[PDB]
């Protein structure tokens, strides 16, 4: 392992980012590929022809989740779950979900569960010393990010499917 | 995000969704270049160029015709080192160079574009004209897309949105002419179809792909927001308590709900039972209508160098092109084109004040084409033209060939 | 007459033609043989047009007020999807279309049943896949009450007005007990005289009991083991909970998917039709004070689902020498439900659209989308445009604080069979005097078809002026200001029954809106132009409020904006840049309005238009009622109380002629009691 101070640790943190980038953007596309991944992670499902919960409701926390640039950010998001839940219009569309809300919530509140859902062994894919907790520190919220729009798009493309 | 639209059906065409990530609009990067001269002077080739680019006239990446690509230089700084002699060699490694003043190459030379037809259209939403936002929000479920301009956010139409409706309507007034049917083919089949294959081109399909003669600009709205002013619209919970200060923000009137509610509108439908006369409860949706926002002109441009490659340089077959274009425009302004969401539903509506036609380098036989137009039906341009152009183009009618041969 | 009727939806098999389901024409072109282009309308108001904005509705002790929805120029903005709907319903009348919003109409409707009808109930308890039931030691006579006047099915456990607590219980103790044979009346029945849980011990056997008031001891005394029934104290009179005596005589019988089924549409009409009242707070019935609300009512989903060992009463009968259980009820008199579904009283030719190949003709000009699948067709009929003409067209009563109060517009309740049910599937009302059992009963029957709201007639001169008078207390030549909510001791009743607006648009002003319309037919535009163009002293009802008498508006074509061309005309249009003559559809109007009539006269087997009961009834509709009768809904009084008291001509016609809602086509008024 690189030493903290060591002159190229900048250089060593680009390859590191770029290893451990590629790897949870791959690793993120083959669960999303699969309705039961996608039902585990997300609790949306497909019920033979109409998604669970509809589109526009994907797209909406889509559309407020791209607002998590950092852990500092993250009561953006359960706050937009709180206002989900705190009204039964909107609590009945993710309430034929596979305990989508909660999930979400879990997804977002807990920092080590991506990296749980991911599963990816990044030993190989860090050579600074401590280089594996400052990369899940600095990578949490793209990798959340990453995996909830490969999840969203992989149950929008089925979805289509079912429908063509 | 976008979708295709079947020509017969009206609707969106089952496997044509699509999904593009942008850099928005504002965004800077450098201007890197470096040029080598082995001769005394610089060339005009390349100083037309750098007028090309501090015109804007040079377009950068993927969809170009459909939206995206357009930018501009700034700044332009020239340092010249004369690497022939030791004044300029040590200048290079010491000196940071010679600077020249561009604006006066600038003026000592006449800047020549490829020919184009520049189209600005002055418009306003006669009904409120928006395009959906692929998320519902929490008060408001149908939101205005916005997108990210410098600092700031901006309600928007994609160029793609404009680019799809003109093309629908050329394609319509081509089936027409001919009574030709699009039911039984599929949507790649509804799309090919003669003149419009080259003001709007066809996919690259081994090959029959072609880049439109015809670029629309995403039209962005003269009314911009802070990006935390907008997320506080989107994020706004009810109706009636958080979202109206959120819109009285978003509008720049914090403190008149009338003149806020004057540009972006908040609007609830109900579906009715027939039988009983009962709202359809479920089919309650809200959609906050952008009724009082203003627009910047729509951009468009006719690659007209474009045509002529597909049509071989010969100006003649430029016409039936041209003709289609104007029968569009006039479509266009007598508000037979609705763009973007809910067209049939209250929405899309504009009125066309006034049509810039700005033609650079063009023939001598479409020089009339530099007009501004402010009557609907195109009574600006030369009669003698108008009839010209329809002479050619019912000539084409007779025969709808496929020109570019 | 009632604010309210119906243009009968008739059955469409065999309907062939532009009035059958068919393929749509599309968007690709301009056919050669349909009409394309832009029909430009004048739109003027007749009576108060209400646009409320709900984006800034006022809310004060759960009362809304709304303005008038305003454009960027602060002129009232009419919406181009009220009158495309308003259009919409017109339009698919006079078609004879599929019923475009017909929405949760698949559980059957619930309603009173019989006050003698709980004498024909069993004591019953679900045991697994069986309803068994306990009728104790007495036995189920033919009819399904206690045979021979023997006593009562259960125990009567004396629970308020004399309490038997334990050596209090709760709905399903399993408990242990003596009761003693007690009478009253023409029935006797077990009083629970000492009560324990059945692991404990009952005690010697009491002595005779004291008569309680009417209730006279028998002194035939015995012990029982059994379930507590309870039910709170939920109408006045009640003073016991009932014990299903276990341990005496039992019957188990089949529990079939239709009576659960039964039971979950049951209980969910008692649990939704409060959902509100329990919100609000409040404790019992809506018109019992004191009560207390029915446990069934309080308990949670739980309770619709019918689970093992949930206690029930089974309306039974001994017919064919077999138990039959007709129903399970939570009640001796309770809520029950008609017999068929409303969606199974409606023609397959008449539900929504479910096949691009079976669009009708509002679905071909309006869209569609499918609900129950996929497909959507975009709209071939665009509204646009939609601009007052007047400007001070906004009526604000004196100041912009001011408001009126509207009468309550209440829920339709198509429970109610003789308004909303048809004797036959074309569209006949029930017949009158008949039992409210016969309503929703056979699958010959049908719907009523098209809900309308006919034009307000002979309103007096200044009915509508000076709102913010009450004056609903007092005729005006014979009318009684409907749409005003009256005074209560002399303040307003805003409250969260009714809803006030700050301001209408005032009677006689003007918009203009034009139609865009695509590859219409002859008969889809004839049908179209022909609502555009009716005759003298026909309006279209128009935004909220209609059945209080607001929005009849005057529709008629504006011919010089108008251009409408086939496309053998476009393809003309098309084919040059210079200006070019376009055809007068004025001389082809009457045209196109023939080509509907003479579709809907063959297709629907009448020797003239005009006497198609679908365009009789919307015609009448349109007209309003010849009459002079004043249109107010049903109520026993001829002015409008100030209090919501209106169900009590309705109870007065279930005990009277119960009257049916006339058929449209006839115009018959109700009379003020139907007794």
């Amino acid at each position: 392992p690189l030493p903290t101070n060591h002159p190229t640790q900048d250089y060593a943190r680009l390859i590191e980012k770029a290893a451990w980038r590629e790897a949870i953007q791959n690793k993120a596309l083959a669960l999303a590929s699969s309705r039961a991944k996608r039902e585990e992670i997300l609790g949306i499902k497909i019920m033979g022809k109409d998604s669970q919960p509809t589109m526009t409701q994907l797209g909406g926390f889509r559309s407020v989740l791209k607002r998590l640039h950092s852990r500092n950010n993250r009561d953006i998001v359960t706050g937009y779950l709180t206002a989900l839940e705190q009204v039964s219009n909107r609590k009945e569309k993710w309430s034929n979900t596979s305990q989508g809300l909660t999930k979400i919530r879990n997804l977002v509140t807990q920092e080590n569960l991506i990296w749980n859902h991911l599963d990816i062994d990044f030993s190989p894919l860090t050579i600074t010393q401590n280089g594996v907790n400052q990369l899940k520190s600095e990578l949490w919220a793209e990798a959340v990010r990453t995996l909830v729009d490969a999840i969203i798009r992989g149950h929008k493309r089925d979805l289509e499917k079912a429908q063509e | 995000e976008g979708v295709g639209i079947d020509r017969h059906f009206g609707t969106a065409a089952n496997g044509f969704k699509y999904s593009r990530a942008v850099i928005p609009k504002g965004s800077k990067f450098k201007l890197p270049l470096t040029f080598d001269s082995q001769d005394d002077g610089l060339p005009n080739a390349l100083i037309q160029l750098l007028c090309a680019l501090e015109a804007g006239d040079i377009r950068l990446g993927a969809a170009k015709t459909r939206g995206l690509g357009r930018i501009k230089l700034d700044d332009l700084k020239l340092k010249s080192f004369a690497l022939d002699k030791p004044e300029g060699i040590f200048s290079a490694l010491l000196d940071q160079g010679k600077k020249l003043d561009w604006n006066q190459l600038k003026a000592n030379v006449t800047y020549q574009s490829p020919p184009y037809l520049g189209i600005s259209i002055t418009w306003n939403p006669k009904d409120p004209v928006m395009v959906k936002a692929e998320g519902d929000g929490l008060a408001i479920d149908i939101l205005p897309l916005v997108s990210q301009v410098g600092s700031d956010v901006r309600f928007v139409i994609p160029g793609s949105s404009i680019k799809g409706i003109l093309r629908t309507q050329a394609e319509r007034i081509i089936r027409t002419i001919c009574q030709s049917n699009g039911s039984e083919k599929n949507f790649l089949e509804q799309l090919r179809i003669n003149l419009v294959n080259e003001l709007f081109g066809s996919a690259s399909l081994s090959d029959l792909g072609k880049i439109g003669a015809l670029a629309v600009n995403d039209c962005f709205s003269s009314l911009s927001m802070t990006p935390d002013q907008w997320k506080a619209v989107e994020n706004a919970t009810e109706m009636t308590g958080n979202l109206q200060p959120a819109l009285k923000q978003a509008t720049g009137y914090p403190n008149n709900i009338s003149q806020a509610y004057k540009v972006l509108q908040p609007a609830m439908h109900v579906a009715v039972d027939r039988w009983t006369g009962g709202a359809a409860e479920g089919m309650l949706y809200s959609v906050l209508e952008p009724i009082g926002v203003t627009w910047e002109p729509i951009q468009v441009h006719l690659d007209i160098a474009r045509l002529k490659n597909y049509y071989h340089g010969k100006e003649e077959k430029l016409k039936p092109a041209i003709a289609l274009l104007l029968l569009v425009l006039r479509d266009l302004a007598n508000k037979k084109i609705p763009v973007g969401y809910g067209t049939n539903r209250g929405m899309g509506t504009i009125t066309v004040s006034q049509i810039t036609l700005n033609g650079k380098a063009l023939p001598t036989e479409l020089e009339p084409l530099n007009k501004t137009m402010t009557c609907p039906n195109l009574t600006d341009l030369d009669e003698a033209f108008r009839q010209d152009l329809s002479t050619a183009w019912k000539e084409w009618i007779a025969d709808p060939i496929d020109l570019c041969q | 007459h009632n604010p309210y009727n119906f243009v009968p939806a008739l059955p469409r098999d065999g309907i062939t033609g532009d009035l059958g389901d068919c393929a749509p024409a599309g968007h690709s072109y301009y056919h050669g043989d349909k009409y394309s282009g832009r029909i430009a309308v004048k739109l003027t108001t007749v009576t108060p047009l209400l646009i409320p904005d709900a984006s800034k509705e006022e809310i004060n002790n759960n009362h809304k007020t709304y303005p008038v929805r305003i454009g960027k120029d602060g002129k009232p903005y009419l919406p181009p999807t009220s009158i495309k709907g308003m259009l919409r319903s017109a339009y698919e009348a006079v078609t004879n279309s599929r019923l475009a919003v017909f929405e949760d109409h698949d559980s059957r409707l619930a309603y009173r049943m019989p006050a003698t009808m709980g004498l024909q109930m069993v004591p019953a308890r679900i045991e697994g896949d069986n309803i068994v039931l306990y009728p104790g030691t007495s036995r189920i006579g033919n009819n399904g009450r206690p045979a021979n006047n023997d006593p009562m099915y259960a125990a009567w456990l004396p629970y308020y007005q004399n309490r038997i607590a334990y050596d209090m219980a709760e709905h399903g103790d399993h408990v242990r007990f003596w009761a003693e044979r007690y009478t009253r009346g023409n029935f006797c029945y077990w009083r629970v005289r000492q009560i324990a849980r059945h692991n404990q011990n009952l005690g010697n056997r009491p002595e005779r009991g004291r008569n309680y008031g009417q209730h006279h001891s028998t002194g035939v005394i015995e012990q029982f083991e059994g379930f507590v029934y309870k039910t709170n104290k939920n109408i006045g009179n009640k003073h016991d909970e009932r014990v299903f005596i276990i341990d005496r005589e039992s019957i188990e019988i089949p529990l079939s998917r239709d009576l659960r089924r039964k039971w979950r549409e049951l209980i969910t009409s008692y649990q939704e039709i409060h959902k509100k009242e329990v919100d609000r707070g409040d404790t019992g019935p809506s018109a019992v004070n004191g009560a207390v609300w029915s446990r069934q009512i309080i308990a949670d989903e739980s309770e619709r689902n019918l689970s093992d060992g949930t206690l029930c009463y089974a309306h039974v009968k001994k017919e064919d020498g077999q138990y039959k259980i007709l129903n399970l009820y939570p009640v001796m008199i309770t809520r029950g439900l008609y017999e068929i579904a409303p969606v199974d009283l409606l023609d397959e030719t008449l539900k929504p659209a479910t096949d691009k190949k079976q669009l009708s003709p509002a679905d071909r000009v309006f869209g569609w989308v499918n609900q129950r699948g996929n497909g959507c067709y975009k709209g071939q009929l665009r509204i646009h445009s939609v601009t007052c003409q007047h400007d001070d067209a906004i009526d604000d009563f004196g100041n912009q604080n001011f408001s009126v109060p509207l009468a309550i517009l209440g829920q339709p309740k198509p429970e109610q069979a003789r308004f909303y049910c048809a004797d036959d599937r074309k569209g006949i009302p029930l017949e009158d005097g008949y039992d409210r059992d016969d309503g929703y009963s056979d699958s010959e029957q049908g719907l009523r078809g098209r809900k309308v709201y006919p034009h307000h007639k002979g309103l007096p001169n200044g009915y509508w002026s000076n709102p913010t008078e009450d004056r609903s207390q007092q005729a005006i030549q014979g009318h009684y200001q409907e749409y005003r909510r009256p005074k209560k001791d002399g303040l307003e009743q805003r409250d969260d029954q009714n809803r006030s607006v700050k301001g209408w648009v005032k009677p006689l002003t003007e918009f203009t809106f034009e139609i865009d319309v695509t590859n219409l037919s002859e008969v889809e535009l004839g049908a179209l132009l022909w609502l555009l163009t009716l005759p003298d002293l026909h309006f279209h009802r128009l935004g909220g409020g209609k059945p209080l008498g607001f929005g009849s508006v005057r529709l008629d074509i504006d011919p010089d904006k108008t251009d409408l061309r086939n496309g053998a005309g476009w393809r003309d249009y098309y084919g040059s840049l210079l200006e070019t003559s376009q055809p007068d559809f004025t001389t082809l109007i009457s045209q196109w309005i023939n080509a509907f009539q003479t579709a809907v006269k063959e297709e629907y087997g009448s020797s003239s238009f005009d006497q198609v009961t679908f365009i009789k009834a919307s015609g009448q509709s349109l007209q309003g009622f010849h009459d002079n009768a004043s249109i107010h809904y049903p109520r026993s009084t001829p002015e409008p109380k100030p209090d919501g008291e209106a169900f009590k001509w309705f109870v007065a016609n279930e005990k009277g002629r119960r009257l049916a809602l006339p058929a449209l086509e006839k115009s018959q008024s109700f009379p003020i009691k139907p007794s």
